[PDB]
C-alpha cells in the first residue's frame, strides 16, 4: 500500500476500538518502528502487506520489507527535535537539547521528554532533517517522567 | 493485527516549542532490551 517516505501511527484493532501502539519511520520502501510496538509481528499498510526484515529484542528495534536505513548520529552538541506522534494527537515536532545516558559498553543520547507509551517509535532528528533515532526506550527517573534514550540502528 | 497510517513528513522545523532538560543518567542494559538506573 503507502510506501510514501515519511511517519506512521503504528494501530490495532485486537483491544477496545482503533488504538494507537507505536509509530515509525518509512525510508527507501523500509518501515523502521520500536521492537517492543510490534513485537516482530506483520503489518498491514492498506491492502498491502509488510514481512519484518531485521529486528533485535535489545536494540529494541526492527525494519520491515528491507534492511535498516537509519544512519544518521547525534554530534553530542546541538538540540534535536522530537517529532512526537501521541495517541489520537497531530504530529508535532519538539525542540530539545539531549542529556547522556552513560553505559558500560559507551554513552548515549537521551532525550527527557514525557509521552504515553503509544508515541514509542516516533523519530528524533538533526538539524538537516535526518533521523538520528528513535524515541522510546528508556528509564523511569525519580520523578516518575520518562527519559529515553536516542536508539539508532546500524545501516549494513 | 496491525495496520499503519501516515502521519506526517520528517522535517526539522523552525521556531518549534523548545523544552526538556538534559540529565546525565548511569544505567545499565539488559538482555530484554531494558534499561534501569544504576546508583
Ligand atoms: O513502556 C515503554 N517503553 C518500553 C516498553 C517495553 C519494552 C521497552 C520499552 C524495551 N523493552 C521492552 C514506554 C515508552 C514511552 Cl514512549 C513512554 C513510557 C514508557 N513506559 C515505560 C514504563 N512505563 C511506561
Amino acid at each position: 500500500g503507502e510506501t510514501t517516505d515519511g511517519v506512521y501511527r503504528v494501530m490495532t484493532r485486537r483491544l477496545l476500538g482503533s488504538t494507537q501502539v507505536g509509530v515509525g519511520v518509512m525510508q527507501e520502501g523500509v518501515f523502521h518502528t520500536m521492537w517492543h510496538v510490534t513485537k516482530g509481528a506483520a503489518l498491514r499498510s492498506g491492502e498491502g502487506r509488510l514481512d519484518p526484515y531485521w529486528g533485535d529484542v535489545k536494540q529494541d528495534l526492527v525494519s520491515y520489507c528491507g534492511p535498516w536505513k537509519l544512519d544518521a548520529a547525534w554530534d553530542g552538541l546541538s538540540e534535536v527535535q522530537l517529532l512526537a506522534v501521541p495517541p489520537g494527537e497531530r504530529a508535532k515536532n519538539i525542540q530539545t537539547l539531549p542529556g547522556i545516558f552513560k553505559t558500560k559498553d559507551g554513552d548515549i543520547g537521551a532525550v527527557a521528554l514525557d509521552y504515553p507509551a503509544g508515541t514509542s517509535g516516533s523519530p528524533i532528528l538533526d538539524k538537516c532533517g535526518r533521523v538520528i533515532g528513535l524515541y522510546g526506550n528508556g528509564v523511569v527517573i525519580k520523578n516518575g517522567s520518562y527519559v529515553s534514550a536516542i536508539t539508532q540502528g546500524k545501516r549494513e | 493485527d496491525m495496520y499503519i497510517e501516515r502521519a506526517g513528513d520528517i522535517t526539522w522545523e523552525k521556531d518549534a516549542e523548545v523544552t526538556g532538560n538534559s540529565p546525565r543518567l548511569d544505567v545499565a542494559l539488559d538482555e530484554s532490551g531494558d534499561f534501569s538506573l544504576v546508583e
